[PDB]
Parts: structure tokens; C-alpha cells; sequence
């Protein structure tokens, strides 16, 4: 779908309000939150995998966040 | 370019919604106010609307009894008067003004709309 | 009352040796330029028209399938054949089905099947391109005189309109009583229209990136087509069904209008119905005040009472506007105006509407002034009947310093390196800053193109942490600065 | 709301008639004054907008004068057609609304 | 900032267009054609480096 | 804006007649002007190309003229052969196309 | 040499294709334009094409209604009119000019094909 390639990071923004800027600002976070709520099981597995792979807390948190964000996105 | 609804005879205590059909240019650039003249009497200013901003202001004599609204979809301005009485029998005018706080020159005027109030 | 109360207002003060100042004009913003001995002027870029577009591509957002037909061949006997597959108006797909004596031929196995349907487009979005020389910027220049504007929305009478096109580098406007204002704008380094498509779908248009528009996964026409039947990637707008390997069917996907509205999330909406006139973007101009002069300097001061018809109003920009009326004689005269302290010993505030004058007795005059933070008194007229109107600013110099720093930071976030052109008097520090900004912004735009503001926030946090947990103090400082700037840009983006 | 205008006016052809409507400082002095001529059975027509301005197409016979707290509409070249009801409009701040004058009758000895 | 390639452009006839080739610099530059009484100044921008 | 010509032109044999082609700066004055001589029931014959240039094999009686925004075609000596529609063609930048003069018939006398 | 197809009689709403063959040198080194003349009216440019390159240019009046094409194998230039009407009755010429955007001298013309919507 064209909706999966929004016109976001194109460097054309001005001071003018864009098409759906306020509406689309937090849609990604809302969808990720809803997915993490509906699918707790994958979040726990992602946390375990991040802890297993990440040597330091920074690596663990980065991996956990990236997995949790990608999981809904790849669908 | 200001079209008003046809004459309609009302009854005491009823309500009337006079319609003023403005053009595309005046709706988004000017303001509009409603003026009623009693039969054989002087003009009176009821209220005014800026269609793109709404928030019509009303004269103290009619505050609480009349309501001006604008339909941006059809570029139309509406005047609703409630509690009609014989004193409300008069021709109603919708005129265009420059939309500035200090500009009140009604260059454009409507053909008028007559409202009749009586017990019959 | 055009540039006052617009809330995107920049005060450009001063000129350089040569009597020119650099101002970037944005559509929704405004510029008020003030120089000593020169009338204050308001500038606003109000319209950008792009003329003579060329359609670059026509995308289909809604189709219908008709004239569906299917063909099959027995297993091991090769592909089936459809005549319709000759014509490219038909979208076709090949699959396999189970065949046997029941299905109707000789042997058992996966047969070949080809289903085709005539693709027809009911709604398309047309992408158009323009040449930079064909752009045209309308700039309104209104002398900040205080004379009450004539009936209308400033489109006529007071306020002179200049059309800035790349054909002529010098745009000249005559303001009666003020001389001539020369602007040398650059409508070639503004939007960069060679990278831009003008996409209109259904009584709506957007200014979109060209590569983004060419990467849209929809069926398209070349733009030079004139037939509108040989769409390229129709398979993006249809789906073929073989649920049980029994038979193949083709259905048409639904209208893509809403999905395209979602795809256009960050694009800026324009108008394409009555000409390609858009209202986003900026225009760097060099303002030449050489032949600009104050109006009415030959008049005498007013000897008569002034009455404040409209009470002093604080503007959004730390300035006050007062409407006054003249009752005296000597109709065209200079309004005696000052902002002083209580004792009327020191002058504390600057008059923005320089050289206020009452042209006719009846007409009121809007005076704008900039009072100081705290108590000030607006003195108006000579001693008999002289007005002394108190005012309290309610702010601080530190507060406005921080606020102006924030405004400049936001301008850099919006204009990139063109921010240094804003109110620049040909300085050397500004030149070096602009060069460094060009290099840094080139690197940043390479590293952050096509990422979202959440991605920018994540990257900024990561880079800040990497800098913080670094042994090298120089690298630490560099990384922390880069991360903080990235965090600021992520927070201040997507608008 | 105190804006008063002479209820009737009399004049002969080629004889200037002044319709002076007074008011309070806020009513008239502090704001523009608009003059409208309303022929019977017709919508009012803008004669003088702001203080002494004539709209395009309005003939020069009509002129607008504004005093300290009163305004007067001057009629030069009085004619039978000019006979109509005249009003002066001015926003007044105390009432926070537009106030129309009571109107003036242009009783002209034409017939 | 830039050099013209149609070296020594000259008008052989009045209503006979002559088309000059020049090499402008990278970035902003202005092509000035004629003398002050009616001089035309043309903005140009060269995209490369 | 577009090319305009006098619909008809008169003359006498052994005369000098000039036909005017008037357009806007977009078409005439920013591009060459071409003059075509068409006889009845015959394809137009190129008469003048570019400006004031005659194609090889054309008599010198024909002379074109180019002004800053307008153009003209002049005839040295007039005859019965000159009686024919004359068109001026010029590329238009705004219209993005070629625009013809609209026609001008030379009505030589001596019938 | 520039030879045109014969005269054609059509009907309203139909289409007519006019051919214009040309020599090898004029096909690959020049451009071919189409100009119509309604009877008792001035010449009207419809469009043209550089046969070596293709991609015809069309007048705004005939945009969406005409299609000019060139057959390189046969060195022939084709013109097709869609939505023929009475006002489209006229003689159509194919003319040869240099393939440059500034010079528009049609030094060589075809005889001209007349398209009529009535009976002959
Ligand atoms: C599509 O089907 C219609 C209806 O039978 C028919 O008239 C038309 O010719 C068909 N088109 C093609 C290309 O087969």
C-alpha cells in the first residue's frame, strides 16, 4: 500500500502546517502501544532475548526497544 | 450577489430563519450583518457575522433572541429570530462590510426579505 | 493591520553600507524592516504561482476489472494461452490448478491456468512538474505608516504588490510619499522545484518530493500517454485468488484514495484547481532602501488635541498599537509622539510607526510603538490637552533574549542555512557561519533523510549517550552537541 | 443610541440641504459616519462611507461632513429623484453595536 | 565569477536574436546583459560543486 | 496577444502595400515571424521566414518588417498575382504553440 | 517531396487518419507539422513531430483530440482526428520545417487532404 510509505522524511517541510501533521505525529506510538498491549507474549520474549544478547544495560534496552518497534512494523 | 429567502408569514411566539446566500468572494473576505427595517420606520442593526470566523455579535436589543450563523459548505448566512411578535414585522436586510473592526460601509445590500407577524 | 497580529513577525532592524538588508520571506510569516531615517515597511510573501506545468506521471487510485477470461492447459503440456494476454489493457496472472478426468482432460496433476481481466481506471492522481523559471512570487509591500487602510483586505490602495520571477533579478516598487523600494529576490534557491512534483488527486493538491512520487506503488501512465489505457503496474491494484488450487479468480482492490491521503502525511497541501498557486515556502530577498524616504517630513507638528479612539492594545510581539484622532487645525501634520518615563525626562521606547502624521482631520491614525519592559507613558500632543497614557509591558529583557534565541533556533530548523540570510548586513561572521551550516546541514540531511521524528529522537538519545560515555573529551563534546541538536530537530519537526 | 437626526427635511431644486445627525463622543465623534439613501420599497444605498468618502458610482452632489461630535450630509443640486429617507450609521463603543439614525424625510417641492 | 564561452558576443542585426553560452560559477551568480539605462540582471544557480 | 491582421487590404497595380501583423511580446517580438502567400485552392507558399528574410527563389518585391512587438510585410510593386490571403505565423511561448496571423487578403484594383 | 493521402468523407463523432509520406532525407533531418484550414478561414496549426524522435506536440485547441504519429519503416507521418464534427470540416496540410524549436519555416507543403462530413 502507498500508506506504508508516507511522505515524512523528505526535507520539504516549511513553517506551513503539513497535511496530517498533528494527527500523524503520535499514530506510530499509539499503534505500537496497542500492539504491545494485545501481544504481551512477544514483548516478554523480546525482553528475554535483549537481556540474553545485550552485554550492557544500554545494549539490552536498545535491542528490546528495536525489537518491540519492529515487530508491529513488519506486519 | 446577496440572495435572501422568500417572504414567510409567521405567528406570534414562533421562529424564523432568514437565509442570505453570499458569493464565494464575500464569504471568505468580508463580513455580513443583519438589518431590519420596520414598515415605515428607520433601519435597525441586529447582528453581524464573519463567515470564516463565526462568533456573531448581536445588538443589546436583540441579544438572547436572534442568532446569526454561516454555512461555510454552501457559503450562506442565516438569521434566526425567536418569539416573533408584531414588533418583529419588518423587512430584513443582509449587507456586506469590510470585516474590519472600524469598517461598517455596507457597499453590498440584499434585495430584502419581508417577515409578517400577526395573530391572524 | 496586516503584519500586526500575525504572530509570525520578525523585526529586521538596520541596513549595511549600501542601504540593503537581507530578509527571507515566508508565506505565513511577516517581516517588518526598520532603519534609521527610513520608513518602516511590512513585507509579506502572499502567493506563489507555478505556471505551465508538465504532467510527469498519472497514477491510478481506483480501477475496475471487466471482460474477465481464463485459460488452462493439461499438466505437462505447458502454459495456457489467452488472446487477451496479447493486449496490455488486460492484467494477467498464471497459476496452477489440479486437473483430472473430473476437471476435464486426459491426465492428473497440476495444470496451468491463466486468468486475465481488462484493467480500466476510474480515478487517477496526476503528478505535475514546473520549471523554476516559471515560478512567480507575489510580495505585498505595505508602508507601516499608520494611515488607516482603505476598504478591503489590503489587496488594493495601500500596500503595493510586486511580482518576483526569475526573469528579472531586480524588482522595483514605488510607494507614494516614500520613494522606491528595490528588492533582489532569489526565486531559484527557494523550494527547488526540480525535485518537486505537484500531485493533485481529487480537488486536492500537494507539494511532494519527486523521487517519493516516482516510487509510489500504484499503476501509472507515462504522463505523455494521451490514451490512458496502458497502465504499468496494474498488479498493485488487483489481487488474484487461488484459495484451494481449484480455480483462479481476479478481483480489483478498492479505492486507494484514503491510503494515498495517509501516504501524503508529511506533504504540504497546495491549490491546483485555479492555477498552480501554493502558499508554502520562503523567498530570500535583498532589500535596497537607497531611494526610500520618510513621508510627510515637510509637515509641521500638530497643534491640537488628540483623543484615543481605540484603547491601547498590546500586540503579540511586545509592541503596543494605539488609534488616535485629531481635532485641531493644520490638517496634514506630524503627530507629536513619545514614550517616556514618569517624570518625562528619559525616552524609553522606540516608535515603530516612524513619523506618524494625520493626513486628514477625520481619519484616525494607528500608531505602533515598542515600549520598554515595565512602566512607560505614551505622550501624545502638545501640552494643552496632551495625552499621557500609562502602560506596563509585563516581561523581561532576559525573557525576550531567550525568546529570540528560541525564534532563531526554530528559524534555523526551518530555513537550514538560509536562516543566516535573515537580517544579514553582509557580515563576515554570518558568512562563515553560513558556510559551516551548509556543510553540517549537508551531512545531517544525508544522514537523516527519510527518517521520522521518533527515529530522530531515538538517534539523538543514542548519540548523546555515546558521547556521554566516551573517554575522549573532544569526542564527548562533539557527540553530545550532535545528539542535542538532533533531539531539538526531532522535537521541532513534522510541522 | 443617542444618535439623533432631523425627522424630515425640506428643500428646493438646486438648493443645498444639510441633514445633521448628532451623537455622543463614542457614538459619532469617535467613529466613522456612514450615510445611506433609501428610496421607498428598496434596500438602503451607501452614500458616504467613513467620514467624507463617496463610493464609486455615487455622484458628486452628495458630500459628507463630520464635526467634533456631529456629522452632516450635504445635498447639492437637489432633484426630485433625491427624495428619500436618509440615515447616518456609526459604531458606538458604549453600546458596542452599530447605531442608525432615526432617518430624515427629503420633502422636496418638486410636484 | 564566470566566463562566457561565446567569446565576444556581438549584435550583427537588430531584430536578430543572439544566444550566448557562458560558464557560471557553482552556486549563486547573476548574468548582467546590457548597460545601466535598461540593464537586465538574471539570477542563476549552478547545482554542482 | 495573438497575431492580428487587417482582414482585407486594397491596392493598385504598380503600388506598395504593407500588411501588419500585431501580437504580444510572448509571440511577436520574442520569436521570428513568418509570412505565407496562399492562392485560392493551393497550399500556402512560404513567403518570408525568420524576419525580413526571403526564401531562395522568391522575387524581391516581397519585404518583411519586424518591430519590437509588431511585424509587417511590404510588397514592391502590385499586380493581379498579389491578390491572395497573407498569413503571419509566429511561435507563442505562453500558448506553447504556433499562432497564425488570421489572414489578410490583398484586393488589387483594376477590375 | 511530400505526398498526402486522398480526400476522406466522414461523419460526426467518427475519426479520420491522414497520412503524409516523405523522403528519407526529409524524414530523418526535419520535422512535420499539421495545419488545418476551415473553408473561408485562416490556417490553424494542430501539431507536429520530429519523426526521427517522435513525441508529437499539439495545439491547445486540439489537445486530447488529435494524435500525430510517424511510421519510420514506411517513412510516413500519420494524423488521426477523434470526435469529428461539422466544425472540423477543413483541408489538412502536412508541412516540413527544420527540427529546431526556434525556426518554423514550412518551406515544403503537401497538397492537402480535405475532410468533409457531408455527401459529395
Ligand atoms: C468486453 O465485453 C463487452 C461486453 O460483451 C464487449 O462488448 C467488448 O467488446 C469486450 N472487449 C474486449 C476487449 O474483449
Amino acid at each position: 500500500s502507498v500508506a506504508l510509505v508516507p511522505h515524512v522524511g523528505m526535507g520539504l517541510e516549511t513553517r506551513t502546517e503539513t497535511w496530517m501533521s498533528s494527527e500523524g505525529a503520535w499514530k506510530h506510538a499509539q499503534r505500537i502501544e496497542t500492539w504491545v498491549l494485545r501481544h504481551p507474549g512477544f514483548t516478554i520474549m523480546a525482553a528475554i532475548l535483549a537481556y540474553t544478547i545485550g552485554t550492557t544495560y544500554f545494549q539490552r534496552v536498545l535491542i528490546f526497544i528495536l525489537l518491540t518497534a519492529v515487530a508491529p512494523s513488519m506486519t | 450577489q446577496l440572495v435572501e429567502s422568500g417572504a414567510e408569514v409567521k405567528k406570534p411566539g414562533s421562529s424564523v430563519k432568514v437565509s442570505c446566500k453570499a458569493s464565494g468572494g464575500t464569504f471568505n473576505n468580508y463580513a455580513i450583518s443583519w438589518v431590519r427595517q420596520a414598515p415605515g420606520q428607520g433601519l435597525e442593526w441586529m447582528g453581524g457575522i464573519i463567515p470564516i470566523f463565526g462568533g456573531a455579535n448581536y445588538a443589546q436589543k436583540f441579544q438572547g433572541r436572534v442568532t446569526i450563523t454561516a454555512d461555510r459548505s454552501t457559503s450562506t448566512v442565516y438569521m434566526e429570530l425567536s418569539g416573533l411578535r408584531s414588533e418583529d414585522t419588518a423587512v430584513y436586510y443582509c449587507a456586506r462590510r469590510p470585516q474590519s473592526i472600524f469598517d461598517w460601509n455596507f457597499d453590498l445590500w440584499g434585495r430584502g426579505t419581508l417577515v409578517t407577524v400577526s395573530s391572524a | 493591520m496586516r503584519c500586526i497580529g500575525i504572530s509570525n513577525r520578525d523585526f529586521v532592524e538596520g541596513v549595511s553600507g549600501g542601504s540593503w538588508v537581507d530578509i527571507v520571506l515566508e508565506h505565513g510569516s511577516c517581516v517588518t524592516t526598520m532603519a534609521k531615517n527610513k520608513p518602516t515597511l511590512d513585507f509579506e510573501l502572499i502567493k506563489t504561482e507555478a505556471k505551465h506545468p508538465a504532467t510527469l506521471r498519472k497514477y491510478c487510485i481506483e480501477a475496475k476489472l471487466t471482460n474477465t477470461t481464463t485459460a488452462s492447459r493439461c499438466p505437462t503440456q505447458g502454459e495456457p494461452s489467452l488472446n487477451e494476454e496479447q493486449d496490455k489493457r488486460f492484467v494477467c496472472k498464471h497459476s496452477m490448478v489440479d486437473r483430472g478426468w473430473g476437471n476435464g482432460c486426459g491426465l492428473f496433476g497440476k495444470g496451468g491456468i491463466v486468468t486475465c481481466a481488462m484493467f480500466t481506471c476510474k480515478k487517477n492522481m496526476e503528478g505535475k512538474i514546473v520549471q523554476p523559471e516559471n515560478l512567480e512570487y507575489t510580495i505585498v509591500i505595505t508602508p507601516h505608516s499608520g494611515e488607516e487602510n482603505a476598504v478591503g483586505n489590503d489587496t488594493g490602495k495601500h500596500g503595493k504588490e510586486i511580482k518576483v520571477t526569475p526573469q528579472s533579478s531586480i524588482t522595483e516598487a514605488e510607494l507614494t510619499g516614500y520613494g522606491t523600494v528595490t528588492m533582489e529576490c532569489s526565486p531559484r534557491t527557494g523550494l527547488d522545484f526540480n525535485e518537486m512534483v505537484l500531485l493533485q488527486m481529487e480537488n486536492k493538491a500537494w507539494l511532494v518530493h519527486r523521487q517519493w512520487f516516482l516510487d509510489l506503488p500504484l499503476p501509472w501512465l507515462p504522463g505523455a500517454d494521451t490514451q490512458g489505457s496502458n497502465w504499468i503496474q496494474k498488479e498493485t491494484l488487483v489481487t488474484f485468488k487461488n484459495p484451494h488450487a481449484k480455480k483462479q479468480d481476479v478481483v480489483v482492490l478498492g479505492s486507494q484514495e484514503g491510503a494515498m491521503h495517509t501516504a501524503l502525511t508529511g506533504a504540504t497541501e497546495i491549490q491546483m484547481s485555479s492555477g498552480n498557486l501554493l502558499f508554502t515556502g520562503h523567498l530570500k530577498c535583498r532589500l535596497r532602501m537607497d531611494k526610500l524616504q520618510l513621508k510627510g517630513m515637510s509637515y509641521s507638528m500638530c497643534t491640537g488635541k488628540f483623543k484615543v479612539v481605540k484603547e491601547i492594545a498590546e500586540t503579540q510581539h511586545g509592541t503596543i498599537v494605539i488609534r488616535v484622532q485629531y481635532e485641531g487645525d493644520g490638517s496634514p501634520c506630524k503627530i507629536p509622539f513619545e514614550i517616556m518615563d514618569l517624570e518625562k525626562r528619559h525616552v524609553l521606547g522606540r516608535l515603530i510607526t516612524v513619523n506618524p502624521i494625520v493626513t486628514e482631520k477625520d481619519s484616525p491614525v494607528n500608531i505602533e510603538a515598542e515600549p520598554p519592559f515595565g512602566d512607560s507613558y505614551i505622550i501624545i500632543g502638545v501640552e494643552p490637552g496632551q495625552l499621557k497614557l500609562s502602560w506596563f509591558k509585563k516581561g523581561s529583557s532576559i525573557g525576550q533574549m531567550f525568546e529570540t534565541t528560541m525564534r532563531g533556533a526554530k528559524r534555523m530548523a526551518i530555513l537550514g542555512d538560509t536562516a543566516w540570510d535573515f537580517g544579514s548586513l553582509g557580515g563576515v561572521f554570518t558568512s562563515i557561519g553560513k558556510a559551516l551550516h551548509q556543510v553540517f546541514g549537508a551531512i545531517y540531511g544525508a544522514a537523516f533523510s527519510g527518517v521520522s521524528w521518533t527515529m530522530k529522537i531515538l538517534i539523538g538519545v543514542v548519540i548523546t549517550w555515546i558521547g556521554m560515555n566516551s573517554r575522549s573529551t573532544s569526542l564527548s563534546v562533539s557527540l553530545v552537541l550532535v545528539g542535542v541538536v538532533t533531539l531539538y530537530l526531532g522535537v521541532m519537526v513534522q510541522a | 443610541s443617542v444618535l439623533t437626526q432631523p425627522p424630515s427635511a425640506s428643500g428646493t431644486p438646486g438648493q443645498r440641504v444639510t441633514i445633521s445627525c448628532s451623537g455622543s463622543s463614542s457614538n459619532v465623534g469617535s467613529n466613522y459616519v456612514y450615510w445611506y439613501q433609501q428610496l421607498p420599497g428598496t434596500a438602503p444605498k451607501l452614500l458616504i462611507y467613513r467620514n467624507n468618502r463617496r463610493p464609486s458610482g455615487v455622484p458628486d452632489r452628495f458630500s459628507g461632513s463630520k464635526s467634533g461630535t456631529s456629522a452632516s450630509l450635504a445635498i447639492s443640486g437637489l432633484r426630485s429623484e433625491d427624495e428619500a429617507d436618509y440615515y447616518c450609521a456609526t459604531w458606538d463603543d458604549s453600546l458596542s453595536g452599530l447605531v442608525f439614525g432615526g432617518g430624515t424625510k427629503l420633502t422636496v417641492l418638486g410636484q
